[PDB]
DNA sequence: TGAGGTAGTAGGTTGTATAGT
DNA sequence: CTATACAACCTACTACCTCAT
């Protein structure tokens, strides 16, 4: 019979330094760690996306409740909050129109219709943002459902609607607008027609296609947060977090266009304690690895990033961090590491650790119908550890992985640490993801964002952007 | 001297209000008397209140919602603030929070559809601010702020229920560890009798080829009927590496590395497996990683095992409960299992298409808790097992992979009482 | 919340080495 | 060059996990 050990709960300080478990109750409660001037906030959407962002705005300054609120804590309304007003009132309105929609959309082709209207949406954000006298905090950018349901790849418009045969014989819209608009840095929000007037899309039935009445709350809740983020003021930071830490979290996305299939665009992303997050942008090499199904990296490239990383750091916090976390999901090859070590001062302490969600060690509460709660972890080593960052959470009495939850393997591939502190930073980092708002994400902030930015290196690759915060990358 | 803010409030349906005005007011310096609070325990109980309103309290705020109104415990909370809305004679003394979009004026209690509007319908913050700056119009006492005793109260009152709890938990793992491994393994210069154009897994016995040498945990002898004329191989011929050496790791060569040793074992734990369910009761449903293993309707009486019902119905369809073996080496070596919902329209033949079993799988899903997963797992390992304490996977005829049927136990101290 | 998309993981299908004409 | 004896991909298929949230 094997011992659980179990991390505490990590905590989260909101305005007035005051701390607790669930940004939800802690900005309910005190409001962002940085109470921020009101959002000035641009709207790029058809005249119909602005009524229904404005429903939206106004919708969201009453409290809004979730089904249960308990599992789900409601949401007070926006003001009380987050202590300021994101005005309805107050838009800054760039406007598209179907003739606009219609006559960029309908391209045979799904990428010479997606990239052009992401072309379009730039110059419509562009245009207002580097021309504006007037400011906005963040572009939100309203998707027709009709954009949403054919910028993709693998979605087929009939060829009854096509008006131009293909000139010839990535492709997410959303987030190739954020790539694009990544060279020059504005705040990106993306928004669904149909999530903000949800109950005024209604099926064949009549009925509304997607019902959200069960959750509205909560949506308002990682849409502000969100906002709120992008539009300065970090909501949170974590509470009691040693000083003088790196967490820097590597990604990688495989390159499928070229026609050597190693082409895959590098990241790490750096956080401290804040979760604002620091991207600093790898430039593209032969990571992947076919005989090996793994992401690395060659050390001359390798040295770089950590170094724009410890640079970064020092013009940030003049001093070299004592201790340097690097995640990812893979083990690191002992060339690649000690091109890690040569770059690193000498007494700063680099960790690397590899967390795989790999499916082992389900674990079953034998009494009762809930999981085991999260915290629990199983050390299997000194080095390497199980922990839970999914499982019953009683402050929410609800399950955070609704199946019996999946705990990660967490170990310390390369580098020396106490298992002890690596398990609970990692507890820690699940708590700083100010885009979805939640008790805690069951990933660390450091690899839970990789998959959505991976996109967004390749789907910029001319670009040679530098180390930029996470609202930009969101 | 009176210094408090009584709140009257209906609950559970103003609640979400109550806590959130009490808890930002106690924080913003305001002494809050609210239920919400406590956890009375006295025949005083209505008497505190009024004790409490009767004498100390400065204000008496009443949530104004449609069941604030028509609730007999606030209206009688109301009561005293009349009684003694006179005593004070201070005009603004009762306060409705009027926080409820829809209060048909018939509604409204009549003492209090005289008074002025605290708007909290239009936004919570407006009304606090205009809870307040009331508050500064007419000089209600309060202390400077120290939100710190806003998040005592959350901390410690609405969160003492739930909370994480030193109390004492076991787990079940899926992760039944082996128990018991053929002593020796032994590799075959097969060579001639060796074709490499054959398939083996139809060689009822879990072999694999490995460079030229062949693996496997069946003694040479063991493959007859479908392998002709290997008569001919030397007993000493083939290497024969020490099984208890592989796992520590005691066994690295140059030729081949254990790393290269702990992989081999698993297709064989794996196929040792995929070949018991040849024959162990339980038709397989394939998925293309490996195979998923459910029990036929009827099967077990009336389609329960062990007490445990391991086959049920959904909708138009049957489920059936299934596994999956991964075996894993490390950190101990154990039967690793991952649960599954077959489908089936009917008793014994299978449903085509998954998205009908996608859905089906995620709906049926809904149904089963952390107590039902674990019992219906360890019940179908229960259900295999060819003997009272594990499985049988047979490699070979006198060589045998024994895994416990009961998965590792993980007993933590700290666990959270159930709702 | 949930209809989505992702991420494991095997493999059989497949594209490269070897080898003999 | 062209057989194949193999290597290393690529592909469903599924359990999770996320978002144009
Ligand atoms: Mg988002």
């Amino acid at each position: 019979m094997k011992e659980l050990i179990y991390i505490e709960e990590p905590s989260i300080l909101f305005a007035h330094g005051q701390k607790c478990t669930d940004p939800r109750d802690g900005l309910a409660l005190f409001g962002p760690l940085n109470q921020i001037y009101g959002i000035k906030s641009g709207v790029v959407g058809t005249q119909k996306g602005l009524q229904i962002f404005k429903s939206y705005l106004d919708k969201i300054q009453k409290p809004i409740y979730n089904h249960n609120n308990i599992t789900r804590p409601m949401f007070p309304g926006f003001e009380a909050v987050f202590g300021c007003k994101w005005e309805s009132q107050n838009i800054v309105f760039k406007e598209i129109t179907d003739e606009e929609i219609r006559r960029y959309l309908f391209n045979a082709s799904t990428h010479k219709r997606t990239y052009d209207l992401v072309t379009l949406f730039n110059d419509k954000i562009i245009t207002a943002n580097k021309n504006d006298e007037e400011r906005v905090d963040v572009w939100f950018v309203i998707v027709p459902e009709e954009i949403y349901k054919y910028c993709r790849p693998n979605s087929v418009l009939p060829n009854e609607l096509v008006q131009t045969k293909s000139l010839i014989s990535d492709a997410q819209f959303h987030d190739q607008l954020k790539a694009r608009l990544l060279e020059h840095t504005i705040p990106t929000q993306i928004l669904r027609e149909s999530t903000l007037a949800w109950r005024d899309f209604k099926n064949t039935f009549g009925a509304p296609i997607r019902d959200f009445s069960k959750i509205e709350g909560h949506l308002a809740w990682t849409i502000s947060t969100a906002a709120y983020y992008k539009a300065g003021g970090k909501p949170w930071k974590l509470g009691d977090i040693r000083p003088g830490v790196c967490y820097l979290g590597l990604v990688y996305k495989k390159i499928e266009k070229s026609k050597n299939p190693q082409n895959a665009c590098c990241a790490a992303q750096m956080f401290l304690d804040n979760g604002d997050g620091t991207v600093f942008k790898g430039e593209v090499g032969p990571w992947y690895n076919p005989e090996k199904g793994e992401y690395h990296l060659k050390p001359k490239e390798a040295k770089a990033l950590l170094t724009q990383a410890l640079e970064s750091y020092k013009e940030q916090n003049k001093s070299y961090p004592k201790e340097v976390f690097i995640h990812a999901r893979t083990r690191f090859n002992d060339e690649e590491w000690n091109a890690f070590n040569e770059v690193t001062p000498k007494n700063t302490n680099l960790v690397g650790v590899t967390i795989t969600k790999s499916k082992p060690l389900k674990l079953y509460k034998t009494e009762g119908a809930f999981p085991i709660m999260r915290g629990n972890a199983y050390i299997v080593d000194e080095k390497k550890a199980f922990l839970w960052t999914l499982g019953f959470v009683p402050k929410l009495q609800s399950t955070l992985s609704m199946e019996v939850p999946n705990p990660i393997f967490i170990e310390i591939n390369k580098g020396e640490a106490e298992i002890q502190q690596v398990l609970k930073d990692i507890l820690a980092l699940t708590k700083l993801n100010y885009n979805a708002c939640i008790y805690a994400d069951g990933e660390p902030v450091t690899l839970r964002f990789a998959n959505k930015i991976g996109e967004i290196l390749t789907a910029s690759t001319e670009i040679k952007t530098p180390p930029l915060a996470f609202k930009y990358y969101i | 001297m009176r210094n408090k803010i009584f709140i009257s409030h209906a609950t559970p349906e103003d609640d979400d209000f109550t806590r959130w005005l009490s808890l930002k007011l106690i924080g913003l310096g305001y002494e809050v008397w609210c239920d919400i609070l406590f956890l009375d325990k006295g025949v005083d109980f209505w008497s505190t209140i009024e004790k409490e309103i009767r004498e100390n309290t400065c204000k008496f705020l009443i949530v104004s919602s449609t069941a604030g109104n028509k609730r007999e415990g606030v209206l009688k909370e109301l009561a005293v603030a009349t009684k003694v809305k006179k005593h004070l004679q201070d005009d603004m003394f009762i306060i409705p929070l009027a926080i409820d979009e829809n209060l048909s004026y018939d509604d409204i209690n009549i003492e209090i559809v005289r008074l002025n509007a605290i708007d909290f319908k239009k936004s919570w913050a407006k009304g606090l601010q205009d809870l307040l700056d009331a508050f500064e119009k007419q000089n209600v006492p309060k202390k400077p702020p120290d939100h710190s005793k806003s998040n005592l109260l959350y901390q410690q009152i609405f969160l003492h229920d739930k909370q994480a709890i030193e109390k004492e938990e076991t787990y079940d793992s899926n992760w039944f560890p082996i128990i018991s491994f053929p002593n020796e393994l032994r590799f075959h210069r097969y060579d001639w009798r060796l074709p490499k154009q054959f398939d083996v897994r139809t060689l009822a016995f879990p072999a694999i080829r490995y460079k030229e040498y062949l693996c496997t945990f069946a003694w040479e002898y063991d493959f007859i009927h479908q392998l002709p004329k290997t008569e001919t191989y030397n007993g000493q011929e083939s290497i024969r590496i020490s099984t208890s050496d592989i796992l520590s790791g005691r066994y690295d060569t140059d030729f081949i590395r254990n790393y290269e040793c702990q992989r081999l074992i698993v297709q064989l734990i794996n196929k040792a497996f995929e070949l018991r369910m040849k024959d162990k009761n339980v038709r397989e449903y394939q998925m293309s990683k490996t195979f998923a293993y459910w029990i036929e309707k009827g099967k077990l009486e009336k389609d329960k095992f062990e007490k445990i019902k391991l086959v049920g119905k959904q909708k138009n369809k049957y489920w059936h409960f299934g596994i999956s073996a991964a075996g894993k080496l490390y950190p101990s070596p154990v039967l690793m299992v991952s649960s599954h919902i077959i489908f089936t329209m009917d008793g014994i033949n299978l449903i085509k298409s998954k998205s009908i079993q996608h859905s089906s799988r995620r709906k049926q899903g809904k149904n089963w808790w952390n107590d039902k997963w674990r019992e219906k797992l360890l019940a179908f390992i229960r259900f295999l097992s060819d003997d009272q304490n594990a499985i049988y996977l047979n490699v070979g005829s006198e060589e045998k992979i024994l895994i416990s049927n009961k998965p590792l136990k993980f007993f933590g101290k700290m666990s959270y009482v159930t709702p």
